[PDB]
């Protein structure tokens, strides 16, 4: 019952995901379309850790945390993962679900562990995937279990402000909706870089995506590569992917591994529903 | 259907203070600031517009300072739609009294009747009450300049300075330190524009977000002259005072 | 218990669509790799009550012989928080050993819905579970030889997130059986019952037109009971006919019949 | 919130425009000097509501200069820095 | 037989600002797009006017209507509300206008009359 | 934020260093100081700055002490704070706790 | 409990109970159940007693001397304090008068109302005159998370008081317990409920304690789940009004004697010039004078400081108020 | 008690609110012991009072999740055995409200009479005031009915309280004979205070 | 647990349909639904049609719903498990749902049994569309109930009877025809059944000709 040897602080890590933090893919569609946003994330996140030297000479403080918000199906949690994986700086990947607890004071003790754990093993990358759930519009205590959600939340704010001017990139967090967040508390200076993800896209932005698709299996010579490009007019990557998935399924039946240009045409055409014009036009038109 | 459901605004409140009237003061303070400064020789009246949109032709459209007649001008803060009805009602009332008696209506009489209409709405009108405060800058020979303001309550109170709209306290506090009883109209022009800029979050309150009017007896041969100042005239006096 | 693959039959095509998604990439991941696409995954089932959606979820499972996890998600919510986070996480991981495995998420609506999250902490939990379920499907690692079928049935709690383009090859709507989709169902049903040979089924279907599957089963249960009260080892063709008159009226009067995006 | 029970209550005002200038000054010294003194130009443009807003300008100004590898902090750098920051604040607070 | 309401359904929200005004506005936003550029030698007004059903006559559908032979108008929002408001506006202008003037109403004037009517709807239980 | 800076020296520095002087000119001593204002004012940065010059043990206790569970329940450890602060004086107990738990 | 047969039922730190033998030393009589007792560890037998509820609670509760406050040093609310004396003090000093009327003596008072009136103080004052053994306890101690310790302690209060009758039990911050319920999932409806119960079961008790007065200082009885048993057993209830004009003269007089050279400004005219306020707000004002003297580096407090102090103090209270507009 | 004395049936008093004997059916032991002895005595009454606690309805439905009480209760049903002949042994149960009691107990057999006691009329409340007031020395000629008139409908505890306070105010003035005046003052005081809650 | 024990077996001896007063129609329907398929069970099996699952009973309180069921249970020699829905409902959202599932697993051991569940007024109607949904307790347990009723799992042998006061109150998805078998409404006393109902109650007390039953009706 005596101290015979010591452990790293690194030993006995906080409750954390069974599989890899590390991303097994490097092929990346993260490159091919939203490429402009992929560079931006690199700028805030890759550029200080890799080149410390640059920063020291100008004299700046290490760039501030990064909030990622946009509509979901823009691959937010995947564009940043890719970078962590290939930079090969330490990556701690946690969820609000890890933190959540049924007990009394059990959430916060994990939270203190994350911040310190990052400092120990610096340069270090903190990404909390679920943060939406944790943030509330208004605080409550109507049941006893609301108060627990509230404990995690406050303990997180205090330390987040205090993580400023570490070497370690500040907490990167992702949110599908930001009406859950309160704007005064969570705010620039913690989080001066706030990335908007578009969804209007461009003729060139879409083109990048089609190239990644096309490499996988040579498009039939029934009609040109350039056909796919014309039919999309503003749609985002997420839909592009649903299109290409159906198309090659039907391709397998015919016994050709080439996806026909007809198939993509039919798959594109469909998915038109999304509350028609009848309902609207009887009292909004 | 209609029996079951209720949206009675004509309950006698248990606090002595009708709840609907409470919320209409909140709504007033969202709308821009209007300032009445009463001097011995006039009323200097000035109100900032609350729009700031660039496509919107603010220049042309006066939306707060409306000339009722020669001696009486009103500044509006509150709901602009509700306000329009009371402008026509206030215009016709001064004309009818002028016709009957051949004297411009004393200020007191006009303000009282309009306040009593607001009152009426919650007395037994069934109506939601108009959520507007008006500063009635008025003159009559007997009583000199007279300055009164109205409340959504249907209560008026006289003053030597008043503020409505936003920054009621910020404006009121400056005027108390800087305005003295004896400052003339001339001073009050310089005073008004500068305090407004200092309350508002704008770096310089532009001439195009301003409306300015004066009612003065220092218009020769014992006469009363009003002039709603045009946006470019506001600009020259804006440059003098160094706001721009 | 197993559901005979002859047994299900009533909307052919509709059934063929579930096998393309599931059956094909389990037996051959090779084909999907040769093409290069991400193999087909995610199935969204919606339809009325009684339509045979559980019968269908079961049917695919028996056919392949792939291990089966039948979980209502009314059985994963609990009074204290974060129990739910554990329940799905263990179950997804459990299925991986038992590959091929299909996790039947019955009444996904339960843990569905948007907004909420301001009442009891149980409302915040609902959303939490939905969010983590998505992250496991895609955004963490990809779906292997374990596939997930989502069934829903209440339109009130719906999510644009589970409807969104991405995972899903097929967004499957399961409507009222066909004119002879109902016949096919009728046929199975008259085989089992003892009869003196009854060929009144053509008429019986004219009345019992636009019937959901549940009512095809019900007309045979009510009439056969009438045969047994009448002291017979035979459902007479008279008895089968009488039954469809009675059910037809009370069917349409009380129809719940829900449809979902 | 009984009075004299918490015996002192302190409010910190939202910063003055002069108050802002003092914060802006000291962090610029840590970076490199603003050429053609455009420390005033920022303060004349907007008053922050917090010292975080001030910090945000600094970091950004030093960021355009970093890319270039020209230590100078030019008027061009400041002007970008401010507008970029100014947009962001408006899109949260609308 | 009149509804037993005797009071304004429209209440101030407890945070100020009428519930119903907010409620009405959403419709305008939801409805289809209209644009206009004021010009020195004219005004262009433009709107989308999609076929309701190809079988439907797409010529009889209108969103441009006349108030005076000089002044025309287009809207966005509820279609049936527009039609009635136009009819009221023809009477409010024309007859009364001719009696006190005997011309076509200038634009400034016409626009102000319309504003009061919208207010009186809301105020009225 | 110049006003706040000057002011805070009077409120904190003097009751520790000269309890007798702070009493004589004034009367007795405070029951404490409550700091509030826009987040991002750097209120935190002010408390820590004074604390340097005062020269005391600046112990941040952030939050509920229901997080502590080392020995006993964490509930009464809140209460027990008084005892421990006394022993470990000189001390500035910086009780941060927003009280947004419901 | 003791079973007369030289056995006892004891609980130790360890969780199971023990049917133990008493072995010599302390006699059964000289023991009191509810006491903390000495056990020999190898074989658990009562080898004595010396501990006698060795516990911080015992420390806080006991006060054998009379309180530090002597009577109507406190200035104003005279009549109020001469109501608490009719009910409490008067029957202990003379029950004779009550017997002769043919009426039970009043027992109990409940002090309720509002912060700032120095409620707590009045209780100490009345008790000192009586020179009753005046136990005093904080309510926060009787409630704790640990299970079943709460009723032991609560029962003990009642036993100690009856022995030392004539007695006053002052239970301060009874309002603390209220209907605060640790965790609203579950719990707080077990331990808390049990402690409340015990106090009441002993109130009237198995022994007649009408010679134990009780004084409960509280915001309201509506904070607590109401249950205060026997109304005429808590008898008269005392509603504190806040100081009025005459009251605050006296209370002022104490405070201004601390501020150096404020004697110059006539006691009466200080009263007049300020707005009617409570004695609490005098405490705020007196503090304001010294606060201003500190900013100024006013070397000695002056007549000018005390006058300036009025205006800033009055200004604070108005500012804090919210103008909702009297219509 | 009054009917006990007249009928010449003996009386056993048990109060389960006072009794703290309930821990996971300690109270089961307890109900079993007294009830069983009592059936044995011919010509007796068993009054278990405030069965609201101890023997109480389960609170498993509510937030606490307590079920100590459900044990003492379980025991109490099997003893009754619906209606059972006992030989003129009266089983008395007192609740604050019958509604709170467990629905299995409420069913018939077990409970053969139910009776609501309510606050009485002015003539009865004059009578309850009368008894207490008599016991104390008072200036005679007193109209009992006058004091009751002012008081709204009220509990018997309130009536004892008015005589106590009245007693005291006379002693304060050194009258050893409480006048009518004191009863007027006493009423105002207790009424004003309590009522407003 | 002691909770479980209480629900379990509390079969009292018969009372016999002879002592339910008037209301012929109700009885006829109940005996067909239930009793003939237990005794004639062999034909039901052979045809391979499912034997009838349940009886739904609704109407006035005080129409002998209880009485009726209990008589049926003993005649078939099935045990009368007595359940009531407000009991299984708790403030504990987790635990109160758990019990519903637990009750059915217990029934299988005791087969044959007739499950009488009462007062599904407790699980009301489900028409929610707004944010406040009853905080998922009413919703939760409706869809729970249906998973026991589910016919792939045994619920054809063992029957579910239910009583609950009007069907307007009950939610639309578990009120489907052929789900809870027949739905039998209780018509009121009609000055026929009244006279009987009284007659049987007076049989216990002394019977005299001074009393006139018909007048009372
Ligand atoms: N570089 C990218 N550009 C465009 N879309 C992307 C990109 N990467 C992935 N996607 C698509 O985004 C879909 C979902 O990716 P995912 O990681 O779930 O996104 P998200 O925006 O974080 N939202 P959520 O699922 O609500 O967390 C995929 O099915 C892809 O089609
Ligand atoms: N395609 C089919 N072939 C054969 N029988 C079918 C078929 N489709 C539906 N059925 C019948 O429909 C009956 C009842 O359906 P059921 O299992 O109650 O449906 P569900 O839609 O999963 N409902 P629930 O969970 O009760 O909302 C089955 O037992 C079958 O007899
Ligand atoms: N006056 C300042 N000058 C420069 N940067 C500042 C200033 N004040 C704050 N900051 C920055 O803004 C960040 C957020 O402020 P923070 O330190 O959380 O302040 P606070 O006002 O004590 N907050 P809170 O306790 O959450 O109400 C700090 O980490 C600094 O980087
Ligand atoms: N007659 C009085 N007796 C005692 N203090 C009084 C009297 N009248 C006014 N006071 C003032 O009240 C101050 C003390 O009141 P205080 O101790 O704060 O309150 P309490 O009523 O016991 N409340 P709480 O703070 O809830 O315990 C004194 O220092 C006086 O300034
Ligand atoms: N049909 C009837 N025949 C005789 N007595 C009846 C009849 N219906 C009800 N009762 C009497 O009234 C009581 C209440 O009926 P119960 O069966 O508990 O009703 P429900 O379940 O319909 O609410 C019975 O216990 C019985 O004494
Ligand atoms: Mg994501
Ligand atoms: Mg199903
Ligand atoms: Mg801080
Ligand atoms: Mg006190
Ligand atoms: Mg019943």
């Amino acid at each position: 019952n005596a101290l015979v040897d010591i452990l790293p602080p690194d030993s006995d890590s906080s409750i954390s995901v069974m599989g890899e933090n590390e991303k097994p893919d490097v092929t990346y569609a993260d490159v091919g379309g939203l490429d402009m946003q992929k560079q931006e994330i690199r700028e805030a996140v890759e550029l200080p850790l890799v080149q410390a030297d640059l920063y020291e000479q100008i004299g700046i403080d290490p760039p501030r945390g990064v909030l990622l918000y946009g509509p979901p199906g823009t691959g937010k949690t995947m564009l940043v993962k890719a970078v962590a994986n290939s930079t090969k700086a330490a990556f701690i990947r946690v969820n609000g679900s890890e933190f959540v607890h049924k007990y009394l004071g059990e959430g916060p003790r994990m939270v203190r562990d994350v911040f310190r754990l990052a400092r120990e093993n610096a340069p270090s990358i903190i990404f909390i995937d679920e943060v939406d759930s944790i943030a509330t519009k208004r605080f409550d205590a109507q049941t006893g279990s609301d108060r627990e959600v509230q404990r995690i939340l406050i303990e997180l704010l205090t330390q987040m402000d205090g993580f400023d001017q570490s070497t370690n990139v500040k907490v990167i967090m992702a949110t599908n909706r930001a009406d859950t967040l309160d704007p005064a508390l969570l705010r620039p200076g913690r989080l001066d870089r706030k990335i908007e993800f578009p969804s209007l896209r461009d003729r060139r932005e879409r083109r990048l995506i089609f190239g990644t698709i096309a490499s996988k299996m040579s498009l039939a010579p029934e009609a040109d590569l350039d056909s796919l490009i014309i039919r999309n007019d503003s749609l985002s990557g997420a839909v592009i992917a649903a299109i290409m998935q159906e198309a090659g399924l039907r391709a397998v039946r015919k016994n050709r591994y080439v996806i026909l240009q007809s198939d993509l045409e039919e798959a594109y055409a469909t998915q038109v529903k999304t509350d028609n014009t009848v309902d609207k036009f009887d009292f909004y038109k | 259907g209609s029996r079951r459901y209720d949206s009675r605004t004509t309950i006698f409140s248990p606090e002595g203070r009708l709840y609907q009237v409470e919320y209409a003061l909140e709504s007033i303070s969202h709308a821009g600031t209007a300032i009445g400064i009463m001097a011995s020789d006039g009323i200097v009246l000035a109100a900032e517009r609350k729009v700031t949109s660039t496509l919107l032709e603010q220049d042309t459209s006066t939306e707060k300072l409306y000339k009722l007649n020669d001696k009486i001008a009103v500044a509006v803060a509150g709901l602009t739609a509700d306000a329009e009805i009371l402008i026509n009602t206030a215009r016709i009332h001064a004309q009818n009294y002028l016709k009957t008696y051949n004297e411009d209506i004393p200020v007191e009489i006009l303000v009282r009747r309009l306040s009593d209409i607001k009152q009426g709405y919650t007395q037994h009108g069934g109506l939601r009450p108009f959520g507007v405060s008006f500063i009635y800058a008025g003159y009559d020979d007997r009583y000199g300049y007279q300055l009164y303001t109205s409340n959504p309550s249907g209560n008026y109170t006289g003053w030597k300075a008043i503020s409505v709209g936003a920054n009621t306290s910020a404006a009121q506090t400056l005027l108390q330190m800087d305005y003295k009883d004896d400052m003339k109209v001339d001073d009050a022009i310089e005073l008004a524009l500068k305090t407004l800029s200092k309350t508002t979050d704008s770096s310089a309150l532009t001439y195009d977000r301003l409306e300015f009017a004066t009612i003065r007896k220092g218009a020769n041969d014992g006469e009363v002259y009003q002039k709603i100042f045009k946006p470019q005239e506001i600009k020259d006096i804006l440059v003098k005072t160094g706001i721009t | 218990g197993e559901i005979t693959f002859d047994g299900i039959g009533g909307l052919t095509e509709q059934i063929r669509e579930l096998r393309e998604v599931i059956e094909l990439p389990l037996k051959n991941p090779e084909i999907f790799q040769r093409v290069g696409i991400k193999p087909p995954k995610g199935v969204l089932l919606y339809g009325p009550p009684g339509t045979g959606k559980t019968l269908l979820a079961k049917a695919v499972a028996a056919t392949i012989g792939a291990n089966f996890i039948f979980s209502p998600a009314s059985g994963i919510v609990d009074k204290y928080i974060g129990e739910s986070a554990r329940i799905i996480r263990e179950m997804f991981a459990y299925a991986k050993e038992h590959e091929p495995c299909i996790i039947f998420m019955d009444e996904v609506d339960a843990i569905g819905g948007r907004r909420f999250s301001e009442g009891t902490s149980a409302d915040r939990e609902i959303q939490r579970t939905l969010m983590e379920l998505l992250t496991q499907m895609d955004g963490f690692d990809n779906l292997g030889q374990t596939k997930i079928i989502m069934a829903t049935n209440r339109p009130d709690t719906l999510d644009p997130a589970l409807l969104r383009p991405g995972r899903l090859d097929r967004k499957v709507e399961i409507p009222l059986p066909n004119e002879a989709g109902r016949l096919e169902i009728f046929k199975i049903h008259t085989a089992k019952v003892k009869k003196t040979g009854e060929f009144d089924f053509e008429a019986a279907v004219k009345m019992s037109d636009g019937f959901n599957g549940a009512d095809i089963r019900n007309c045979a249960t009510e009439a056969g009971f009438f045969a047994i009260r009448d002291d017979r080892d035979h459902i007479n063709p008279d008895d089968l006919m009488k039954a469809v008159r009675k059910v037809a009226e009370v069917k349409k009067l009380e129809g719940t019949i829900e449809y979902q995006k | 919130l009984r009075p004299g029970r918490i015996d002192r209550k302190i409010e910190f005002p939202p910063p003055s425009v002069a108050a802002r200038a003092e914060i802006l000054r000291i962090h610029s010294r840590k970076m490199n000097l603003t050429r053609g003194i455009n420390l005033r130009k920022v303060a004349e443009k907007m008053n922050g509501c917090s010292g975080a807003d001030v910090k945000g300008v600094c970091t950004e100004a030093g960021m355009y200069a970093l890319r270039e590898r020209r230590i100078h902090v030019t008027q061009e750098d400041f002007e970008l820095a401010v507008g970029k920051v100014m947009n962001k604040n408006q899109e949260t607070a609308i | 037989m009149t509804d037993r309401y005797s009071f304004s359904l429209t209440t101030f929200s407890p945070s100020g600002k009428l519930g119903q005004i907010d409620y009405a506005l959403t419709a305008v936003k939801q409805g289809v797009t209209s644009l206009g550029i004021k010009a020195t030698n004219g005004v262009v007004i433009a709107t989308e006017k999609k076929s309701s059903s190809p079988l439907a006559m797409s010529e009889t559908l209108s969103k441009v209507s006349l108030l005076t032979p000089d002044i025309g108008a287009v809207y966005s929002g509820m279609g049936p509300d527009y039609r009635v408001l136009v009819d009221k506006s023809r009477k409010v202008a024309h007859t009364s206008y001719k009696r006190i003037y005997g011309e076509y109403p200038p634009t400034k004037l016409l626009v102000s009359e319309v504003a009061k009517i919208m207010q009186e709807a809301t105020q009225s239980g | 934020l110049t006003k706040q800076i000057k002011e805070i020296k009077e409120v904190i520095e003097l009751p520790v260093k000269h309890p007798e002087l702070f009493e004589s000119l004034g009367i007795a001593q405070p029951k404490g100081v409550i700091l509030y204002g826009p987040p991002g004012t750097g209120k935190t940065l002010l408390a820590r700055a004074v604390a340097h010059h005062t020269d005391c043990k600046f112990i941040r206790v952030s939050g509920a002490e229901l997080v502590q569970k080392y020995i006993g329940e964490g509930s009464r450890m809140v209460r027990e704070l008084f005892v421990m602060a006394r022993e470990h004086a000189p001390s500035i107990i910086f009780m941060d706790e927003i009280d947004s738990i419901g | 409990e003791i079973i007369d047969d030289d056995h006892a039922i004891v609980t130790s730190p360890t969780m199971p109970d023990y049917y133990v033998s008493i072995l010599s030393f302390v006699d059964k009589e000289l023991l009191e159940p509810g006491c903390s007792v000495l056990l020999h560890h190898k074989t658990m037998s009562i080898v004595g007693v010396l501990q006698d509820d060795a516990d911080p609670m015992v420390s806080v509760m006991k006060m054998d001397k009379s309180p530090t406050e002597s009577y109507s040093d406190i200035g104003g609310l005279e009549s109020q304090i001469q109501e608490i004396k009719e009910s409490v003090e008067l029957p202990l000093t003379h029950p004779e008068l009550y017997e002769e009327m043919g009426i039970k003596p009043p027992k109990g008072v409940i002090l309720y109302g509002a912060p700032g009136t120095g409620k707590t103080l009045l209780a100490k004052a009345v008790a000192n005159q009586t020179s009753a053994t005046f136990l005093r306890i904080v309510g926060s101690e009787l409630i704790q998370k640990y299970l079943g310790d709460g009723p032991r302690l609560c029962r003990q209060i009642f036993k100690v008081a009856g022995e030392n009758a004539p007695s006053i039990v002052f239970i301060d911050e009874i309002d603390a317990i209220g209907t605060k319920r640790y965790d609203s999932n579950s719990g707080g409806e077990r331990e808390i409920q049990r402690t409340m119960l015990e106090l009441l079961n002993q109130l009237d008790g198995f022994d007649d304690r009408g010679d134990v007065k009780v004084i409960m200082a509280t915001n309201k009885i509506e904070t607590l789940d109401p249950a205060l048993i026997r109304p005429g057993r808590i008898d008269r209830k005392i509603l504190f009004e806040n100081p009025d004009l005459s009251t605050k003269k006296k209370i002022l007089g104490i405070h201004t004697s601390k501020m150096n050279l404020s004697e110059d400004v006539n006691l009466e005219t200080l009263v007049t010039t300020k707005d009617d306020l409570s004695g609490a707000d005098i405490q705020a004002m007196c503090t304001e004078a010294g606060l201003l003297a500190l900013r100024e580096r006013r070397m000695q407090v002056t007549a000018e400081d005390f006058k300036q102090a009025k205006e800033r103090v009055m200004k604070n209270k108005v500012e804090e108020n919210l103008e909702g507009l009297y219509l | 008690r009054a009917v006990a004395n007249r009928t010449d049936a003996t009386f056993i008093r048990v109060i389960g609110s006072e009794l703290v004997q309930k821990y996971v059916g300690e109270g089961a032991r307890m109900v079993r012991e007294l009830f069983e002895m009592a059936r044995t005595k011919k010509a007796c009454i068993i009054f278990f009072d405030e069965i609201d606690a101890v023997g109480g309805a389960r609170f498993d439905d509510g937030a606490g999740g307590d079920n100590e009480v459900q044990r003492t209760m379980l025991e109490l049903i099997t003893q009754l055995d619906g209606f059972d002949p006992r030989g003129n042994i009266k089983v008395m149960f007192a609740t604050n409200r019958p509604n709170t009691l467990d629905p299995a107990l409420l069913r018939p057999g077990r409970i053969d009479r139910k009776v609501e006691f309510s606050l009485p009329d002015l003539e009865g409340r004059a009578n309850i005031f009368r008894i207490h007031s008599k016991s104390m020395s008072v200036e005679r000629g007193i109209r009992w009915e006058l004091i009751s008139r002012l008081c709204p409908n009220s509990t018997g505890a309130e009536l004892r309280s008015v005589c106590t306070e009245a007693g005291m105010f006379a002693i304060r003035a050194r009258r050893k004979v409480a006048t009518e005046k004191d009863f007027l003052k006493a009423v105002d005081k207790v009424i004003s205070g309590y009522k407003k809650f | 647990d002691s909770r479980v024990k209480a629900m379990e077996v509390d079969e009292k001896p018969t009372e016999t349909y002879s002592d339910v007063g008037g209301l012929d129609k109700q009885i006829e329907e109940l005996v067909e639904a239930i009793v003939l398929p237990m005794k004639r069970a062999d034909k039901f099996k052979d045809m391979g049609i499912r034997a009838p699952k349940g009886a739904l009973m609704y109407g006035p309180p005080g129409t002998g719903k209880t009485l009726l069921a209990r008589a049926c249970a003993a005649q078939t020699n099935a045990t009368f498990l007595k359940l009531a829905a407000p009991q299984l409902v708790q403030m504990y959202i987790g635990e109160g749902a758990k019990l519903v599932r637990d009750a059915f697993a217990l029934a299988k051991e005791k087969a044959p049994t007739i499950i009488f569940i009462d007062e599904l007024d407790a699980i009301g109607t489900k028409r929610f569309d707004s944010e406040k949904s009853g905080d998922r307790e009413v919703q939760r347990t409706m869809l729970e109930l249906l998973n026991q009723l589910d016919g792939f799992s045994s619920d054809d042998r063992v029957k579910v009877l239910a009583a609950t006061n009007r069907v307007d109150v009950l939610d639309p998805a578990l009120l489907r025809s052929g789900r809870l078998d027949r739905k039998i409404e209780f018509p009121l006393p009609s000055e026929d059944s009244r006279a009987q109902i009284l007659q049987i109650h007076s049989r216990k007390m002394t019977t005299d000709d001074d009393i006139n039953w018909q007048e009372l009706a």
